């Protein structure tokens, strides 16, 4: 069978501002099959109040998924994703860049 | 509201082709189904259309127009057997089956050589009454009920003998009064001139 | 109106881990998530408020009933699927259905299935048949398309039900599907080049290309994907590399449901 | 092979009596149906079932309740019979519903009559009278009547036997019964049948002619007080011999 790893790109809602309160968003698409795990990470933490979208349906047969959260980003703090799938061998994060 | 609609009753001669009309007025459309219901059974499927056009099956033809939200069944050589109520039934959008009130075919059989008689059956020991059949008379007399309280009169049956391929119209009468009698039994109705009264004693 | 479209999925796992439904429908308008079902929760449920307040609770119980009835054919049609490709372990099994109302008034319908997240049986609804990828799916096609009149049946509910469907949703959430906001457009560089992006935008349908004194390059320009921001509106981006030993007029053009604009860089 | 099998063929009940209606499918079907037909109008929907596991209330719900006790069986439940409920009920079954060309499979039907009082029941009186020689002679043909007279409700079998055989070549049963006070709603009915056969075979001394009415009627359970004999479920019948 052909397992499709996720594609994983962690934004902002809006431009970023240091001081602005902002929303961090991990789209997470592309995948399959359907199960999968994701995770915010501040500065290596795990975020715990973290919401996420309903599983979504793409007409290639493929899933996608939002996970989001209300942030203030600052200088200092490092935003990342973590996400884990059967196609992974160990889970992957990627950093939020700006 | 959604409704369905189709003929009461259509009456036809044997051999010859009858067209069942049913019009529909539903809140989207899937599919339209024909059922035939004898008289005291179960109804059984006959044909679907969902498409415009005309399919054939058999004797039996099924037209529809969804534009025009009708659609009609096409039996033609009608034999004694179509007799039956057919009932028209559409899915709506929500795949809900509403039905029609059903179309009761009645089929006249082409009597030969009609014989028209009333004759006067042989009283029972077991019984008070007098019993009077109406016989062999062409399909289109038309029975009518008793005007009388005491008296019963059935309406007319079509009679299949197999082995002679022999059909025949028949409506029985009977009543206890000492007054009744098969010569003014069926008096109420329209019968044929040349019908045949044997003589009474 | 601009081009609309309505999709329902279905979803089946043969042998799902504990807690995850074995059976998954999910309908959409556009981009729209509309209604949901599954096997735990065995209801169906809106999923975008202009539906749950324009149906009411006899259509929510109705095809809450049909669906039932879908999930249970669906386990059964993916029983037999994984017992004829021989099969262990755990698989899937997905339905796509849909049409689409175009701007010019013209219509598209589709209909398939996948095993495996791959394209199994797809449907074509103007010579009423089924195309099979392999043999599995040939063996079904045989049984399916002996079923003539259950083909003409989704013929019709693509080409008209499913039309009248999306026109009902359409107007249902019309404040939503039907508005415009227009994107905020800016440009700036990174280590060397020119990133173009947009967001604040509504419908997702965007365009955004770069040119270079006024030709296109398409093999040149990284394109993003257009990603929802979470507050309804979504955003995109288009890169191209800098030529550092000669200068060129590079401009980002973005068109948006009807309006084209241009971003000369200086 | 047997299709769609519900019971009871015939009920009579008193108002406020129990009653449940067995329907089963051995054709692997999903979705079985419960509906009541009634002069004038459609099939109207009762219950139904879509899949195995979840019923559904259709368009006349109210004074009934269904179980699907699995995937064969699909029972229909009066708790309390009322009148209104007279009629005759179908239950259906389909392959799988939510699809458009799937069509339904029916029952032989369940005909319920729920009346205020027992006292209206009555068996039929079965009587035969033997051709007319006229006729006889006129067509060398013999025409022998059946009547069954005075019953309610109309829950009868009307059956010709012939040398203690069952026959239906040459039979014609009024299709529909005879109300014998047609103005009246509880009316008693009258139900008339013929057989024809040639003359030759009713002038034969050895050939003996039957016709046998199956009444539904009442049961053990049901409380009878009446001075007149109790109306059970029986069957009447009267005979003729042939005439040389
Ligand atoms: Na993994
Ligand atoms: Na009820």
């Amino acid at each position: 069978m052909i397992q499709r790893t996720p594609k994983i790109q962690v934004y902002s809602r809006h431009p970023a501002e240091n001081g602005k309160s902002n929303f961090l968003n991990c789209y997470v698409s592309g995948f399959h099959p359907s199960d999968i795990e994701v995770d915010l990470l501040k500065n290596g933490e795990r975020i715990e109040k973290v919401e996420h979208s309903d599983l979504s349906f793409s007409k290639d047969w493929s899933f996608y998924l939002l996970y989001y959260t209300e942030f203030t980003p600052t200088e200092k703090d490092e935003y990342a994703c973590r996400v884990n799938h059967v196609t992974l061998s160990q889970p992957k994060i990627v950093k939020w860049d700006r | 509201g959604q409704n369905i609609d189709q003929p009461t009753e259509m009456t036809a001669t044997e051999g010859a082709i009858v067209q069942i009309n049913c019009t529909y007025q539903t809140s989207g459309f899937n599919g339209l189904f024909w059922y035939q219901q004898h008289a005291g059974e179960a109804p059984t499927f006959l044909s679907y259309n969902v498409l415009d056009g005309l399919e054939e099956k058999g004797r039996f033809s099924s037209f529809l127009s969804r534009s025009k939200g009708y659609s009609y069944l096409l039996l033609k050589e009608l034999q004694m057997k179509d007799s039956a109520s057919y009932l028209c039934a559409v899915k709506d959008s929500n795949y809900q089956l509403i039905w029609g009130a059903g179309t009761k075919l009645i089929i006249k059989p082409d009597i030969q050589n009609p014989d028209p008689a009333v004759y006067q059956l042989r009283d029972s020991k077991s019984s008070d009454k007098s019993v009077c059949l109406f016989t062999d008379f062409d399909s289109q007399t038309n029975v009518s009920q008793s005007k009388d309280s005491d008296v019963y009169i059935t309406d007319k049956c079509v009679l299949d003998m197999r082995s002679m391929d022999f059909k025949s119209n028949s409506a029985v009468a009977w009543s206890n009064k000492s007054d009744f009698a098969c010569a003014n039994a069926f008096n109420n109705s329209i019968i044929p001139e040349d019908t045949f009264f044997p003589s009474p004693e | 109106m601009r081009t609309h479209s309505l999709r329902y999925f279905r979803l089946g796992v043969s042998d799902p881990i504990h807690g995850v439904p074995e059976f998954i429908s999910v309908g959409y308008v556009d981009s729209h998530p509309i209604t949901t079902y599954d096997s735990v929760t065995r209801q169906k449920e809106p999923r975008a408020p202009w539906m749950a307040e324009n149906l009411a609770p006899d259509h929510w119980e109705r095809y809450t009933q049909l669906l039932r009835g879908w999930q249970q054919m669906f386990k059964v049609e993916l029983k037999r699927l994984q017992r004829h490709y021989n099969h262990s372990g755990s698989h899937t099994y997905q339905r796509m259905i849909g049409c689409e109302l175009l701007e010019d008034g013209s219509t598209t319908g589709f209909l398939q299935y996948a095993y495996d997240g791959q394209d199994f049986l797809i449907f074509n609804k103007d010579t009423l048949s089924w195309l099979a990828v392999d043999n599995v799916a040939h063996t079904i096609k045989q049984a399916w398309e002996a079923n003539q009149h259950e083909l003409l049946y989704q013929k019709n509910w693509l080409e008209e039900e499913c039309i009248a469907w999306l026109k009902r949703f359409l107007e249902y959430g019309k404040d939503t599907l039907q508005r415009t906001e227009p994107p905020l457009v800016r440009v700036n560089r990174k280590e060397t080049a020119l990133f173009c992006k947009a967001h604040g935008f509504y419908p997702p349908e965007i365009y955004m290309t770069w040119m270079k004194n006024g030709e296109e390059i398409v093999q040149e320009i990284d394109y993003g994907d257009i990603l929802p921001s979470g507050d309804g509106t979504y955003q995109a981006w288009a890169s191209i590399e800098l030529d550092p030993q000669s200068s060129n007029l590079y401009s980002c053009h973005v068109e948006h449901s009807g309006v084209h604009m241009v971003l000369q860089v200086p | 092979n047997a299709g769609v099998t519900q019971t009871p063929k015939f009920q009579v009940l008193k108002t406020g009596q129990s009653m449940t209606l067995q329907c089963a499918q051995d054709m692997n079907h999903n979705s079985m149906y419960w509906y009541r037909q009634d002069p004038g109008m459609g099939l109207r929907l009762i219950y139904y079932s879509a899949s195995e596991g979840t019923t559904d209330k259709g368009e006349v719900p109210n004074g009934y309740n269904v179980s699907r006790l699995n995937k064969r069986e699909f029972s229909l439940r009066l708790e309390s019979a009322a009148p209104s409920q007279t009629s005759v009920y179908f239950c259906a079954s389909s392959v799988w519903t939510g699809e458009g060309s799937g069509e339904l499979f029916f029952g032989e039907g369940s005909r319920l009559t729920v009346l205020e009082d027992l006292k209206n029941v009555f068996p039929p009186e079965v009587a035969v009278f033997e051709p007319s020689e006229a006729e006889i002679s006129h067509t060398q043909k013999a025409t022998l009547v059946c009547l069954a007279t005075g019953f309610y409700p109309d829950h009868v079998e009307l059956s010709w036997w012939v040398n203690g055989k069952e026959v239906h070549s040459g039979v014609c049963t009024d299709p529909q019964p005879l109300k014998e006070q047609p103005a009246l709603n509880d009316s008693r009915y009258a139900l008339s049948s013929r057989l024809r056969v040639s003359a030759t075979f009713w002038q034969n001394p050895r050939n003996h002619f039957r016709c046998q009415v199956q009444f539904y009627g009442l049961s053990e359970n049901d409380e009878w007080t009446q001075d007149r004999a109790k109306p059970v479920t029986q069957i009447v019948s009267a005979e003729a011999w042939g005439r040389a």
